[PDB]
RNA sequence: UUAAUUGCGAUAACGAACGAGACCUUAACCUACUAAAUAGUGGUGCUAGCAUUUGCUGGUUAUCCACUUCUUAGAGGGACUA
RNA sequence: UGACGGAGCCAGCGAGUCUAACCUUGGCCGAGAGGUCUUGGUAAUCUUGUGAAACUCCGUCGUGCUGGGGAUAGAGCAUUGUAAUUAUUGCUCUUCAACGAGGAAUUCCUAGUAAGCGCAAGUCAUCAGCUUGCGUUGAUUACGUCCCUGCCCUUUGUACACAC
């Protein structure tokens, strides 16, 4: 809302920014990105 | 027009103030609108009390302490500090005490300037402990209108107090020249001292 | 200093380590539509007004 | 054991139990526009001891210049009628 | 027969029991004037009810509260609850019902506990502390 | 229409009470009063020297007309309190037996309070009267 | 108020029956301060010589004095019952003896030696510095030194 | 979801047992079925203070009437989130 | 918001002599214990409305280490015990040594519970600072969270299985 109001320029498309995060085992875990999960369910390839 | 009397005696400025239009003593509770939103609906406002001591069941619910009266709150929060638990028999006469002070004194609405007193003593912004890390912190954390007036009531109590400890002045006195400096603003009442020290500290770490 | 008076319009739950404080939005009575995040350290409910010295930040999520 | 203290001198009040007309004209000529009035307030706004203040309380609504609002023990209030 | 209505009034232990009946209009504590107790704060706490009703409801009215047990406290708010509801059986009973309905709408809406008993009765003691809930001490070492 | 101890104040009736007795002086005073404390308990001796035995016997007397019979156990029990036993915490502790009962003795003296059947005291038709006098004159001084 | 000339009369600590005594208080208290005499005998003392209590300690009377030495020295010739007094029934003769400032220690020393002297438990324990009423020394009265 | 393997439910499980509940006391609201010189009202057996004005406070059994709607009771009533 | 002196002065579930005494109602004395007869008994009627405490009013002390300490110690009366002397206990008299929100730490508290103050039974030949029950005034931040201490379930890893 304070950008729309104080920009110049009207309609903008206010751009978004995009990268791609790699993440090792232990910080993924850590940050948990993913977790343990049960050993039926590890061999989910499908993400939620 | 005629004079209905009892065989009892009954004093004729009672009688008088029952017969006209209810009323307490010697305050009115009407004509006292602050403009101080933040602290409306929590301050009872427009039920007038005969006296301010009530067996009142104010800690079942949520919010009943909202529609609990602000005097009553201040007679309870003045029983403290260890022999002083119970005896709402000398809370209410310290009270009336220190109303009647503050009545005699700065002649405008006594509740006026009481309710004015604890909106300039409560504290809008304090401070949570914040883990942090190993180290934990302040975290400056704004907004509450209950605590807000919570807070104000214990300062201003617990000020009174420490004022009245060791001293020849009696807590009646103590506490009315409390209220009435933390109405008008001095910067020296220890609860408002207190209070801006408090603020201070939480912008500080903010 | 600048106060702002702002109203609570959906408490959105107790957070912090010890629960103590509670995440609440609240609304501004001017520039309708402008709502921000705000943390109570005391009991909130629904319509309750708010004074605030800054109301220039936001907080997210806490953890 | 340790005295935890120093031992420096206190307030070491003068409370004054006898007085003289020098003392007597002056609080006679303070005791007006005074709103409120009791022993604390004798005694701190004048220097004066309690039971003098107590004493010169009496003897000033014997004679009757202020009225009392309360005559409950430990808190006599007073206040001058116009 | 002189109509009198028995009520009584509640609380730890205080019971106060009113005799309110038709005679001059007179409220009568132990024999003594509800108005010349003088304690000078529980004088207004029983005056409540009769200051916020008038004088019109008691012209012949003679109401007597005999109490027993409780402090000082339980005693005058025994005393108030018992008035209370005998002022109410009375306006039930031989003054209009409207007229009892009015009253206890006045009542309430200047108090709800006027009407209501309280019931918050003292809770047992447990051993291994002194008092109800509260434990004695844990020291460890 | 109707003048009773009960429907006068307490305090202000007993002092007017003591002050007709203290101006009468036809009590037969003991003769040891301004030596004793009243009980057992306190820590300090009354303040007036002449007085408080007026004070005493009014009270007395008032209570055992408010009562029915009661005998000095009574007395003392009632007009006990708690006392200071150092670092041992309070505990109540009884008034003075002897002043009690040297009181009960004056009141039967003067007439003011006599004897009972089934045991105890009973205040009496003449002390009835001077108290109810005494409570008359102070609705007539007051009002 | 009372117009007292700013003689001597008016000292900022006096002597009173060989102690030193600072006034402005009651006289009463001032006879506390007394060592060995007390509140009950200083206002036994006072309420039997009828002297206002009320009244200050500003102004007192040579007669009044010698009517205070006169009690504190006979006592019983003052008609008084014979058990306020602190020594009952000494152990020198069997009379009502009232000790003075010096004469109250002199008497516990004169006490404490004798019981020194015959050996009894209680001397021991006085001579030891210990407790000897039958307190519970195994855990109080450290701070002895 | 509150205190609950407390339940609703999906389901290679169905049907059960013990724990939880359920149960037994405690304090609370009973103007009812049945109450005694132990908690009272009016005349009275005797008497006083405010007076010949209608009441209170007093002090007692066999000389009686109406009630336990305050102490305590026993087939017992409601509260189960209505 | 305290200590004391005077006028009011409120709970019941608790206890009680038969092979020889339990709590107490007294004509006489003392702030104290104790005698002559039984009003008390095989007990809701007697002790006991257990008239028991900060609680309501008029003053003194009044900020000065004070009247809060009987810590401590020496003088006299006594219930109990055939011995209370190294105060069993109670009552008359004194010194003044600590005490300016009390450091690291550590314990209890959701509606009359915390706390304050008091009462009864237990142990008893005799005394509660203890425990078990009750009575008077009464609590802001609790319908929140696992950050600390612990848990319960599930998943998971384990070289553990007297089991971290």
């Amino acid at each position: 809302r304070d950008l729309s109001e104080a920009s110049v320029y009207p309609e903008y498309a206010l751009p978004k920014t995009y990268n791609k995060l790699h993440y090792c085992v232990s910080c993924a875990i850590h940050a948990r990105i993913v977790r343990v999960r049960s050993r039926e369910d590890r061999k989910n390839r499908a993400p939620p | 027009f005629t004079p209905v009397v009892l065989a009892t005696p009954i004093p004729e400025e009672v009688q008088q103030a029952q017969t006209e239009i209810k009323l307490f003593n010697k305050w009115s509770f009407e004509e006292v609108e602050v403009k101080d939103a933040s602290l409306v609906d929590y301050v009872q406002v427009r039920q007038p009390i005969f006296v301010a001591h009530t067996a009142g069941r104010y800690a079942n619910k949520r919010f009943r302490k909202a529609q609990c009266p602000i005097i009553e709150r201040l007679t309870n929060s003045l029983m403290m500090n260890g022999r002083n638990n119970g005896k709402k028999l000398k809370a209410v006469r310290i009270i009336k005490h220190t109303l009647d002070i503050i009545n005699v004194l700065t002649d405008q609405n006594p509740i006026q300037v009481v309710v004015d007193a604890i909106t300039n003593t409560g504290p809008r912004e304090d401070t949570t402990r914040v883990g942090g890390g190993g180290a934990a912190r302040r975290q400056a954390v704004d907004v509450s209108p209950l605590r807000r007036v919570n807070q104000a009531i214990a300062l201003l109590t617990i000020g009174a107090r420490e004022a009245a400890f060791r001293n020849i002045k009696t807590i009646a006195e103590t506490l009315a020249e409390e209220l009435i400096n933390a109405a008008k603003g001095s910067s020296t009442s220890y609860a408002i001292k207190k209070k801006d020290e408090l603020e201070r500290v939480a912008k500080s770490n903010r | 200093t600048p106060v702002t008076l702002a109203k609570v319009i959906k408490v959105l739950g107790r957070t912090g380590s010890r629960g103590g404080v509670t995440q609440v939005r609240v609304e501004f009575l001017e520039d309708t539509s402008r709502t921000i995040v705000r943390n109570v350290k005391g009991p909130v409910r629904e319509n309750d007004i708010l004074v605030l010295m800054e109301s220039e930040r936001e907080a997210r999520r806490l953890r | 054991k340790k005295k935890w203290s120093k031992k420096s001198m206190k307030d070491r009040a003068q409370h004054a139990v006898i007085l003289d007309q020098e003392k007597y004209d002056r609080i006679l000529k303070e005791v007006p526009t005074y709103r409120y009035v009791s022993v604390s307030v004798l005694v701190d706004r004048l220097k004066i001891g309690g039971s003098l203040a107590r004493i010169a309380l009496r003897h000033l609504e014997k004679e009757g210049i202020i009225k009392p609002i309360s005559k409950h023990s430990k808190q006599a209030i007073y206040t001058r009628a116009t | 027969a002189v109509p009198s209505v028995q009520t009584f009034g509640k609380k730890k232990s205080a019971t106060a029991v009113a005799h309110v009946k038709a005679g001059k209009g007179l409220i009568k504590v132990n024999g003594s004037p509800i108005t010349l107790v003088e304690p000078e704060i529980l004088r207004f706490k029983v005056y409540e009810p009769l200051l916020l009703v008038g004088l019109d409801k008691f012209s012949n009215i003679d109401i007597r509260v005999r109490v027993t047990g409780g402090g000082h406290v339980s005693q005058v708010y025994a005393i108030r609850q018992a008035i209370a509801k005998g002022l109410v059986a009375y306006h039930q009973k031989y003054v209009d019902e409207q007229s009892k309905n009015e009253l206890k709408k006045a009542f309430t809406s200047y108090d709800r506990t006027l009407l209501i008993a309280d019931s918050r009765r003292p809770e047992p003691k447990k051993f291994g502390g002194k008092g109800a809930r509260s434990r004695f001490q844990k020291s460890y070492r | 229409p109707g003048v009773s101890v009960r429907d006068v104040a307490a305090q202000d009736f007993i002092n007017a009470y003591a002050s007709f007795l203290q101006r009468q002086g036809k009590l037969e005073v003991p003769g040891y009063v301004d030596i004793v404390k009243t009980s057992s308990g306190n820590e300090m001796p009354p303040q007036d020297a002449e007085g408080w035995f007026y004070k005493r016997a009014a009270s007395v007397a008032r209570h055992i007309y408010m009562r029915k019979q009661v005998g000095v156990g009574k007395l003392n029990k009632l007009y006990g309190g708690a006392k200071s036993r150092g670092v041992r915490p309070y505990k109540h502790i009884d008034a003075s037996g002897s002043i009690n009962r040297k009181v009960l003795q004056a009141l039967e003296k003067i007439g003011i309070v006599e004897i009972s059947p089934k045991g105890g005291r009973r205040i009496s038709e003449n002390g009835q009267r001077d108290l109810d006098r005494i409570a008359a004159q102070t609705l007539e001084e007051d009002e | 108020s009372l117009v007292v000339q700013e003689q001597g009369s008016f000292q900022h600590i006096l002597r009173l029956l060989n102690t030193n005594v600072d006034g402005n208080i009651k006289i009463v208290y001032a006879l506390t301060t007394i060592k060995g005499v007390g509140r009950r005998y200083s206002n036994l003392v006072c309420k039997k010589a009828d002297v206002d209590l009320h009244k200050r300690a500003g102004e007192l009377t040579q007669e009044e004095l010698e009517r205070i030495v006169q009690i504190m020295q006979n006592p019983t010739h003052y008609k008084i019952p014979a058990w306020f007094l602190n020594r009952q029934n000494d152990i020198t003769d069997g009379k009502d003896y009232h000790t003075l400032a010096n004469n109250v220690e002199s008497k516990l020393r004169d006490d404490l030696e004798r019981l020194k002297k015959i050996r009894a438990h209680r001397g021991i324990r006085h001579f030891w510095g210990l407790r000897v009423r039958g307190q519970h020394t195994k855990t109080t009265g450290r701070r002895r030194a």
